[PDB]
């Protein structure tokens, strides 16, 4: 939420987007289409699974270690063992809390900037041939065939070959 | 005419929600859980070695109470006291009971060593009613109850030196005669005195006639103490009545080895964590089920469940 | 900071301001004035309750402990206890000081973030009828009077009704 | 013509300082406190029971000393220990007075039921100078001096049994008599020696003839122990001069109960932390008041303020 | 890498800015040079001394503590101080990695942040005069001299001086 | 034609790896070390006050073992006791060793103010050839080692008040003869005991004659006890046989001292922070050289790197 696109400026996600978790959709002259980009979704799991890497199957061996439970009263030397094991559980509780907390904002916050950067990318390549309509969307001021939608997506779209058609269209009263 | 193209992520039909900095509810595309809330019910018995004490506290083994007799010189990474556990030999007690527990435990092993002790002037091997082994009197395996010879008995000055390149643990005793009866009757005078000592330490006991509340009906009690016996150094047995001496050592370790109290059953399976209520999986980094464990554990904290997120914010169509 | 909006290209502060967080201000033909956006404004405070939520009135029960202060010197026992109380001490000392530190940064930064949105989301609202003077001021090319004005500012503006005389304005000569 | 549309943010005149990550010293337009620093100096009497001991310590309130006689089978939350306090009874100590006292404290109440001991064959209810109730020789409420009848004292040996569902804590004791007029004088003998035991525990004491420095004028000692006694167990006394007994036993329960040294006074207010400093407000998550609290409390830090930030960067016009 | 500059829409660092961490370089009519910027660069560097006066110099004092090597085996209360110390130092080891692990996942950022924050006070400052290649380089489409660049670094460049012939430039044919 | 203008960050040829959040191995531009891992291998003499107890540990020089007699009256901020050490004066035990250790360690002087005790009836300054002080038999310096006078050892009641305005601290003990031969040649009777009291405190020790190990020829011990003694209060020593008593008191002050083990040589520099295998810089907050440390020292971990990023991420050319 903090770049602002996803949540923000991009009113919903898709359903139907499921071979990635960012992606293009367009309308053209051939008809309405949808397609993911593969490395802006790549870059934000491997982040994740670097997480997850950090988190999962990283354990510590402990062995002989002080009695946590205990049937007789026995006073000042019982009250120092119950103490010590209720501070440390205290203590990890804490930091488990508090990893979750900070982990789950940067999850969600660098996978808005993925969104934000892919969006970012795509208006730069576009340069005078289109416009940002506000909600994540482009308005192409020229004929723009599923080849040429192809080509944005593989970011080899040529401005200008179609600039002059283009202008034309933007600047027309 | 031109074209329209609009960047877009995805989103599900069934998202989660999780905790953040800023938001105690938010729903994500999906998410994992990191607190390991459930065990199967079992210990497994791989891959550390398990001794089930079935009917057998370590303190029992140790001594040498006879339905433990299975135990002799066996090793274990973690030793499983069972709350049914009883003793059936000679009522007993120690002084610090939960210190010898936890050495014995962390040792890891009850190898023992057999010596031979000049118990000259004393006759051996006493034995009686409330120790049972195959249906005669008998004695707890490890000791050596020493009594009069001629209904005589002269003081007793013994002496064993640990020339070995380890410690050596020594178990011995005091009994606590019932009544004036029984302190006569297997020593020939009216008090006992035990002295153990080595070059470092001394350890002196004072028997102590009197009745006790009867425990498997009998109203005398023994005292059991321990010494550790460095190399060099020599351990000395002064005594003018009373003792129950060893019958040698136990060699004392140092390792992964531990106690844990459980009634879980020993299953034939694999896994690195050990808690009182069964073995747990170790893929999470924290746990619920137990703050007693053993092995590579989750680490336990006080929470049921925390949902770190695996995908982004899921905003629905 | 970390956005560059406050404390950045927004060059300070308005402390006439006190109905929001974030704003406006304009000039046209009807003069000079100010009004707050409540969105971004309900936006930084929503957040910032939120780690107040997680914060303030959260304690836990402690009931028995341990001894902390001691009339007899009586050595190991005592060390020990001496010991476990001021090691707990500096692990949440650390533990508050961090969270502060983190908090105030994280605080910071998502406020200048909110302020970075509200001035991308008016600057596509705008179209090609502005230009970014790099201050976060905008000069509109079109003559746009107070119901104009607040038709930005409501989100209800439509470019297209301008664009003919702002296009004819800004690429003069 | 056209126009000009500024974004922009608010400020304020009265900034404050904060900690960041990246800068020690940064403004911004509001804080809050989250180290609390004060409290009013008053114990609040709610919402916790709160016992003021007053002159008299947990102890001597559970032995009974006369001056203490209020406290009798009294319950408590927390039980507040006053520096002016002071016995007025017979000289004591307690070998690990600590523990007991601890033990006392986390129980939470002095609930006591009387038990009739069988003491034939001796004097019961002993009497001194030194322990006043209502201007006559009194002595502790909870135990019972036992001295010679018709100068004699013979070998005592007392059952009771715990038939109850709970634990029974029994209080007891042993003469340490001034001067050897003093143990021919009360027991008629020249040396006491007691055996209080269970069929899981055995405790002898052996008195001790002496001069200590006089407290109040006396200079022998009355030395306490304690005995735990479980359900289907049974408490035994064995003792031949010497024996301070008890009158019965204390209930022994676990709960939310303990103990606090503190000269703040009682105040008619609702306060869920209490610190020896007086009750403090739980809504900050810190507090450097004092280590030593009870409730629902902050948790104590070395910093005097922690301020976190409640809004944005503040820069002025 | 959350704002997409510094190993994303950059291609790469510059091995021969040696006088500055950002900077600019340029291809003009007098030749092709490089300058580095000192704003951004002391913004970043102060950022991370301030993290630095955090960690650096600033430990505690300790004195009598308790015994944490054993020369006798004793049980019960050793047990307890070796599981007391062990507990400590599992606590500050976490403490210290997680620190370390967060603090560089913000050195980064930051350090990406100062980067696009010149690239976009640059961008605004070229107005309508410069177009964006997405590889961190402008266009500018006039006769823009030494002294020209220099302005443009410096913040005196007046757009409106070129602007007509900046315009004639971008929307030939 | 118009121009170019490329916007640019730094690279380095040389970059080095950090770990991140979301990465294992991350380059940057440049790191600096948090952990200390290294020492010069001497423990610096400032700005602490460092006193090497050479061959002696810290009780031989409490005690006043002649080869201690260097140590009387100093102060440390550390002491630091070499494996070497070893005692070459009466064989002796401390019941709780560990915890007058501590206690002396901790008070940080040796400060000793001479005592005149009213030892009428007995011979004082008892002697011996296993306390060799300038070629003739000795004992302890700061203990008096009381035998008969003319074969007879009266009971012994010996008081002194404690009128200053600190703790005192009484160092004291107990002869066990190694036979009944040197329980009768210089006690005159076949029976000690000792009793030292306070208003608050009493100990009593019972001499026990038997033969131990031989250390340094010597088969019999001395068993060392201790006795502080506030301000209004008073010490008592009734004795009928064995006392190794005081020639004064210690002074026990509270304040920053302690005491290591640790063989690194005392070198002339300047240091803060003092581990075992010697002084360590206290730059980087972390360190992984010893668990036991003394002054303003990082905080240990288990890590021996990690590296904190003070560059941008390095991305090569
Ligand atoms: C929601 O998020 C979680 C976490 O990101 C995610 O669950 C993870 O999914 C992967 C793949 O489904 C799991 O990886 C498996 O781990 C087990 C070991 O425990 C292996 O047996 C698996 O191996 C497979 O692939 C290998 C070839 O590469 C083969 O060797 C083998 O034959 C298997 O076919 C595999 O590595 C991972 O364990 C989970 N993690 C957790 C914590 O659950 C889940 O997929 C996400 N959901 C959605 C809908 O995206
Ligand atoms: C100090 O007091 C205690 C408690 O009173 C006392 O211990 C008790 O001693 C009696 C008598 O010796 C014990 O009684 C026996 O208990 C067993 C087991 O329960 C019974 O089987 C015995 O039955 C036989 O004796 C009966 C009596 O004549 C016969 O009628 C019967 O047919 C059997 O032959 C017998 O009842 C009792 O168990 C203990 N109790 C406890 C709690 O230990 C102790 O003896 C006293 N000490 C001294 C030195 O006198
Ligand atoms: C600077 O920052 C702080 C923190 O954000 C901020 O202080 C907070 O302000 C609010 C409102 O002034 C406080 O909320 C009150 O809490 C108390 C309970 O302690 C209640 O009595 C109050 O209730 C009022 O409103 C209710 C109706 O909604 C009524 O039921 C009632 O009658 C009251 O009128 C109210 O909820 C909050 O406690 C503080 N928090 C702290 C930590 O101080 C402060 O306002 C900010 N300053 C500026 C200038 O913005
Ligand atoms: C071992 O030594 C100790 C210490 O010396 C000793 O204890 C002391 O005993 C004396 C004599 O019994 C005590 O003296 C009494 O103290 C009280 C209270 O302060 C006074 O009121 C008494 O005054 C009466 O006796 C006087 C002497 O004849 C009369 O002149 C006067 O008019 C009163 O009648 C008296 O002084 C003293 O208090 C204790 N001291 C301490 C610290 O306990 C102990 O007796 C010795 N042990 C043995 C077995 O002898
Ligand atoms: C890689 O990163 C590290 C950390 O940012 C960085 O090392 C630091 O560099 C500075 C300057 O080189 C060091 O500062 C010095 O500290 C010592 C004290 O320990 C002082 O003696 C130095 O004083 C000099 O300057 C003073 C005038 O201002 C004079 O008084 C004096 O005569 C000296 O000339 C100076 O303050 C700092 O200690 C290190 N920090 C660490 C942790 O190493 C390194 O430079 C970076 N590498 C690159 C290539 O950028
Ligand atoms: C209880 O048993 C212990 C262990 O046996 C016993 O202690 C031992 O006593 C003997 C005899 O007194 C000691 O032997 C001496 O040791 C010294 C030092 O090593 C030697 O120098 C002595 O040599 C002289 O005596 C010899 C024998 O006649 C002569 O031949 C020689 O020329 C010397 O004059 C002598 O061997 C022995 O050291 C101790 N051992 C230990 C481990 O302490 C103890 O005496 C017994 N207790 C009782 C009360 O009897
Ligand atoms: C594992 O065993 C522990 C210990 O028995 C269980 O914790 C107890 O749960 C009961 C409820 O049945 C409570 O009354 C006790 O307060 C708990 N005891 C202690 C000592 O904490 C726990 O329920 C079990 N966990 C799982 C996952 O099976
Ligand atoms: C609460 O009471 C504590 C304990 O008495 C106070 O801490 C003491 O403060 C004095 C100064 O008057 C120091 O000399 C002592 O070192 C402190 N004692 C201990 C045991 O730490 C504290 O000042 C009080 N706090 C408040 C807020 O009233
Ligand atoms: C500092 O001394 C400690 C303690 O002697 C060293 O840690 C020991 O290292 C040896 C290897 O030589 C291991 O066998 C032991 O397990 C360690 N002992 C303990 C008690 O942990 C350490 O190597 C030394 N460190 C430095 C930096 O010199
Ligand atoms: C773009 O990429 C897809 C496969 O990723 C390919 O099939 C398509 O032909 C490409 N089109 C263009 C115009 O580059
Ligand atoms: C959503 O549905 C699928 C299909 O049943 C399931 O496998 C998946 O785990 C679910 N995801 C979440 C996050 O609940
Ligand atoms: C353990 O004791 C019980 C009850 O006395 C008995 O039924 C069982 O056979 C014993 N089990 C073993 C393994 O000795
Ligand atoms: C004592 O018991 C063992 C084992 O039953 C036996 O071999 C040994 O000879 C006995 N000792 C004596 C002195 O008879
Ligand atoms: C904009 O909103 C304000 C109130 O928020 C309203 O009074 C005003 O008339 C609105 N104007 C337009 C043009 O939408
Ligand atoms: C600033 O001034 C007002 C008015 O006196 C006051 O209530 C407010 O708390 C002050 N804010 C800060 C952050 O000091
Ligand atoms: C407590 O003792 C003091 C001093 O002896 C006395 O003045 C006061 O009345 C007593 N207070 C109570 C409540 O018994
Ligand atoms: C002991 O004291 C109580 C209470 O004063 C009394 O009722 C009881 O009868 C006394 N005991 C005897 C044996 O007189
Ligand atoms: C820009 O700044 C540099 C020094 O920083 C100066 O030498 C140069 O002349 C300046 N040029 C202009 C055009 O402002
Ligand atoms: C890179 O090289 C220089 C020159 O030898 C050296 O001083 C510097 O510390 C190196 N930097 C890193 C981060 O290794
Ligand atoms: C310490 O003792 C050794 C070995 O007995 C001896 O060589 C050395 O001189 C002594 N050192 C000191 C400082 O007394
Ligand atoms: C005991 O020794 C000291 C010091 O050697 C001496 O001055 C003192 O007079 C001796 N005591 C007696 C009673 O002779």
């Amino acid at each position: 939420g903090i770049f602002g696109a996803i949540a923000g400026f991009i009113e919903n996600g898709w359903e139907g987007m499921v071979d990635g978790w960012y992606g293009f959709r367009h309308q053209n002259s051939e008809g309405i289409g949808q397609a993911a980009d593969l490395k802006s979704t790549q870059a934000a799991i491997d982040q994740i699974n670097g997480k997850l890497n950090r988190l999962i199957g990283k354990t510590n061996e402990k062995f002989h270690q002080i009695e946590k439970e205990f049937s007789e009263v026995e006073g000042r030397i019982q009250d120092l063992e119950k103490y010590v094991e209720d501070t440390k559980i205290d203590l990890w509780s804490y930091n488990a809390e508090l990893l979750v907390a900070l982990e789950n904002q940067h999850t969600i916050d660098l996978t808005d900037s993925e969104m934000n950067k892919l969006f970012e990318k795509t208006k730069k390549q576009l340069r005078e041939n289109a416009e940002d309509m506000g909600n994540g969307c482009f308005k192409i001021y020229h004929k723009c065939d599923n080849a040429c939608i192809g080509s944005i997506r593989n970011g080899t779209y040529d401005h200008d070959v179609y600039r002059d058609e283009a202008l034309n269209n933007r600047f027309q009263i | 005419p031109g074209a329209t193209l609009c960047l877009g992520h995805h989103a599900v039909p069934n998202g989660t929600i999780v905790k953040t900095i800023t938001n105690d509810q938010i729903e994500v595309t999906n998410a994992t859980e990191l607190v390991q809330s459930s065990s199967t019910g079992e210990i497994c018995d791989s891959p550390h070695q398990i001794l089930d004490g079935e009917n057998c506290t370590l303190i029992d083994a140790l001594l040498g109470d006879p339905q433990c007799d299975g135990f002799q010189n066996k090793k274990w990474d973690l030793f499983v006291e069972r709350s049914k556990a009883y003793s059936n030999c000679y009522p007993y007690d120690v002084p610090d009971y939960a210190s010898l527990r936890s050495l014995v435990a962390s040792s890891g092993t009850l190898e023992f060593n057999n010596e031979s002790f000049n118990w000259t002037g004393v006759t051996q091997n006493g034995t009686s009613s409330a120790c049972i082994r195959r249906s005669n009197n008998s004695f707890f395996s490890r000791l050596n109850w020493l009594t009069h010879l001629k209904f005589k008995y002269p003081a007793l000055n013994v002496t064993m030196p640990n020339n070995e390149k380890f410690d050596k643990l020594y178990i011995w005793g005091v009994h606590h005669p019932g009544t004036d009866n029984d302190q006569i009757f297997p020593y020939a005078q009216a008090s006992g005195r035990i002295t153990v000592s080595t070059k470092r330490s001394q350890q002196t006991v004072i028997p102590n006639i009197g009745s006790r509340p009867r425990v498997r009906n009998i109203p005398s009690r023994i005292s059991i103490y321990w010494t550790i016996v460095k190399p060099g150094d020599i351990l000395l047995i002064n005594s003018t009545g009373n003792l129950i001496a060893p019958r040698g050592y136990f060699k004392i370790r140092s390792g992964k080895s531990s106690i844990m109290r459980s009634d879980a059953p020993i299953g034939k399976c694999n896994s690195e964590c050990i808690t009182p209520n069964g073995s747990i999986p170790n893929d999470k980094p924290f746990q619920n089920v137990n703050r007693i464990t053993y092995g590579a554990c989750p680490r336990y904290v006080k929470q049921n469940t925390l949902k770190l997120a695996t995908g982004m914010r899921n905003v629905p169509e």
